[PDB]
């Protein structure tokens, strides 16, 4: 989902500071958190793509690359985005509670000023655009209206 | 252009060159001229065209990278061969096993002068994908090394007996031994950095699982272009004109300029280079070897197309309109009916110029050594697909051939 | 006293003397709580120094030392390396255009 | 210099990490790097001060603050940049090779694109500009002006 690999963590060892991408997680990780049966195993997965998401934001604000071309983070939030939607207004009430709000916080920190303009916004909108188009996800419309 | 605006009194011009003969039209889903957007940018080649960004009934937008000064109507035809090219290549069962298809883009040629050609999106260019991956440092050593030709070529002129850069070629096969040549290719190939392509990919797959599929495809794609190109598509294979597509891991062709034997009548760049095979392909199937997949899918395809030859032979009557096209035709039917590659690119230099001082010497570097050159033992008429296609990769990757090629027509990329 | 001694080299060799992981404790705390007793009257004018030095070279062993402060620049511009001249001479001393 | 204390470090030790605020350093920092007489002790300050404003700059692209009033750390380089100029120019040969390619670095950030606005490229234009109309640090004209 990304050419190079962003999301950088440093998982906090003791004795040394090794990095694990976590971008290498989350294209399985969001499939188990829409789609998975166990229970125990989808709630899990959402809070750690709860997890993760907050942390793209937070690697995006540590800017890396301050534009000249593709923001960054832009190609993983393409791919990311149509997952936070239709995985709010799921049908699991605890992944409901917990999403919604996010993707409020997503939608109202992506018109906060500070980049209002960037292609990431523009990205967010295409995203809840083809949200409202979407044909098999009934409840989907209603959130992506709300949205 | 800056003020189209959707208006009464004037018919609404749909978007160019959406139609597809897969079925009746749906005519209403087509997304029509919306006025378009600033910032056209130009490519970088010689008759510049430039890129116009065409914004529609969608709002999504329909890059079409205009370009002029062609009679384009050739490259409409030719994509037009592609696309039943890959009929006949998907309603054979054999090959579709492997799903093999050439990747056609609309080309619409707009009048004498003028024809769009809708932009791939999320494409980029071999020759850009290469120097993309390679190191900074290495970079300088395409952008300028102390062997000031890309690897020491032009240069290397002069050491063949090669003054000036242009033309000079045309002295060097004169005195150009088997030997010299061969090892100063080896040579200069060897300079030019290995593992490229299989880094870039390396990058673009996620885990390994992957890789290997993603280098099936682009194996299979280029080997499948290589072929069909050598159908007909002959020619100008500037690694600028193989796109490689960063989303899906095709290789797209690209420019068709020059159609079949359109190539090498053009005397001042000669060329004796039917396929691309030069040396970052093979290097990218490092551990297997040429003959390994490639040869495979070769033998496969060209075993397809000559399995009904009518409905491609007998497809390019398109130019209807002595007749260049009706000697051209008879060199196509030649070799799709099987005719060693040496001698048709042979017989192409005989009536490409016979008024050169070469064509003694083109002829015999066409032809190859007997001695190490697997090409030159077959008989001229009468070829089974699987010599015809082992004959016509050593044509292609030959050293010897190689090496003495059209500076541009990088050959070792 | 010696930690204050007038030749450098024996200034290095007592100080990693007292720096050694069985002589001060290793953790921060115990360093702390340790230092108070490193003190006498008379190496009071470094004491403050000392402590520093003592403190922050156990800092000098823990994983983020070489980890970069910040994760990421701030362009892409490039980065060279340049080394300063220092060659016991200041800026005012040579004259003008020689 | 500050109302809160920006510029927190966090001192990397193995069995903690303590804070320490840097800001309370700089005040007498920079008076060593300025007037210093002991030339080791200046060659030290400076340096320290060369890495401390690195560390302003870090510390401010890691924005904890989007404007919404003052710019967090304006206020700091208010009252760091004029010290950084005339340290620039001095008459110290190593502090001269440090420090002015950094005030050109510094200029040349200040009109990068991103925050080309910010009333931090105010201050410093502020700041060269009194520094043009110095009085008595004759030397520090010419640089100001080079500025
Ligand atoms: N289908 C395409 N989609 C996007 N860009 C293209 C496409 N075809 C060509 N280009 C651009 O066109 C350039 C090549 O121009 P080309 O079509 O070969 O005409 P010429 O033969 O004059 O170069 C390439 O550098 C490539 O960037």
């Amino acid at each position: 989902w990304d050419r190079e690999k962003r999301l950088s963590f440093a998982v906090p060892f003791r004795e040394m500071k090794p990095v694990i991408f976590l971008d290498v997680f989350l294209p399985r990780v969001t499939e188990l958190a829409l789609t998975a049966s166990d229970r125990q195993t989808k709630v899990a997965a959402c809070e750690l793509l709860h997890s993760m998401v907050m942390f793209m934001l937070g690697k995006a604000t540590q800017m890396p690359e301050g534009g000249q071309g593709a923001p960054p983070m832009y190609q993983l939030y393409k791919r990311t985005f149509p997952v936070l939607l239709r995985l709010a207004c799921d049908v699991d009430q605890v992944t409901r509670q917990l999403y919604e709000p996010l993707v409020m916080q997503l939608i109202h920190w992506f018109t906060n000023n500070k980049k209002f303009e960037s292609q990431d916004t523009v990205a967010l909108l295409e995203a809840i655009l083809d949200g409202i188009v979407d044909p098999v996800d009934s409840t989907l419309r209603d959130f992506c209206g709300r949205c | 252009m800056s003020d189209f605006k959707v208006e009464f009194l004037r018919n609404e011009l749909e978007i160019p060159g959406q139609y597809d003969g897969r079925g009746k039209p749906l005519p209403e889903y087509h997304v029509r001229i919306a006025g378009f957007d600033e910032r056209v940018t130009v490519m970088a080649s010689l008759r510049r065209p430039k890129r116009i960004i065409i914004r529609g009934h969608d709002e999504r937008e329909h890059p079409f990278l205009v370009k002029g000064g062609e009679d384009l109507r050739q490259d409409q035809r030719v994509e037009q061969l592609f696309q039943v090219m890959n009929g006949i290549l998907a309603q054979d069962s054999a090959c579709s096993q492997r799903a093999l298809q050439l990747r056609t883009y609309s080309v619409v040629p707009m009048t004498s002068r003028l024809g769009l050609i809708e932009w791939l999106e999320n494409t980029v260019t071999l020759k850009d994908l290469l120097l993309n991956t390679m190191s900074q440092e290495e970079k300088a050593a395409y952008l300028s090394d102390p062997r000031a030709p890309p690897c020491e070529y032009k240069d290397w002129l002069t050491k063949m007996s090669g003054k000036h850069d242009v033309g000079a070629y045309m002295l060097m096969y004169k005195g150009a031994n088997r030997t010299e040549t061969v090892t100063s290719f080896r040579k200069r190939e060897s300079k030019v950095p290995a593992d490229l392509l299989k880094r870039a990919f390396v990058r673009m797959s996620t885990s390994p699982e992957a890789f290997l599929a993603l280098r099936s495809h682009f194996a299979s794609s280029h080997a499948l272009i290589c072929i069909s190109h050598w159908i007909l598509g002959i020619g100008d294979r500037h690694l600028n004109n193989f796109m490689v597509a960063m989303e899906t891991g095709g290789v797209i062709g690209i420019d068709f300029g020059h159609a079949f034997g359109s190539a090498t009548q053009f005397l001042p760049v000669p060329e004796l280079m039917p396929f691309r095979l030069t040396r970052q392909f093979i290097n990218l199937m490092l551990p297997m070897k040429e003959t390994g997949l490639m040869y495979s899918i070769m033998v496969h395809a060209l075993r397809a197309f000559r399995s009904d030859p009518g409905l491609l032979t007998n497809t390019m009557d398109v130019f209807v309109k002595n007749w260049y096209p009706r000697q051209k035709i008879c060199y196509a039917k030649r070799k799709l009916a099987g005719a060693n590659p040496a001698v048709i690119t042979c017989d192409e230099l005989l009536l490409g110029h016979e008024k050169a001082p070469a064509f003694r010497d083109y002829v015999a570097v066409a032809r190859g050594s007997k001695d190490h050159n697997i090409r030159a033992q077959e008989p001229e008429s009468g070829l089974s697909e699987e010599t015809q296609v082992k004959c016509l990769m050593d044509q292609a990757t030959d050293p010897n051939i190689l090496g003495r090629t059209w500076e541009g027509w990088e050959p070792w990329m | 006293q010696g930690l204050i001694d007038e030749n450098p080299g024996l200034q290095l060799i007592i100080r990693n003397f007292w720096s050694h992981e069985t002589r001060l404790p290793s953790n921060t705390l115990d360093r702390l709580l340790a230092l108070n007793s490193l003190y006498s009257p008379k190496i009071e004018v470094h004491f403050l120094s000392l402590a520093t030095n003592f403190l922050l070279e156990m800092t000098s062993m823990s994983p983020d030392y070489p980890n970069p402060m910040f994760e990421h620049p701030l362009s892409e511009c490039e980065f060279q390396e340049y080394t300063i001249d220092s060659d016991w001479r200041f800026r005012s001393t040579v004259l003008t255009p020689m």
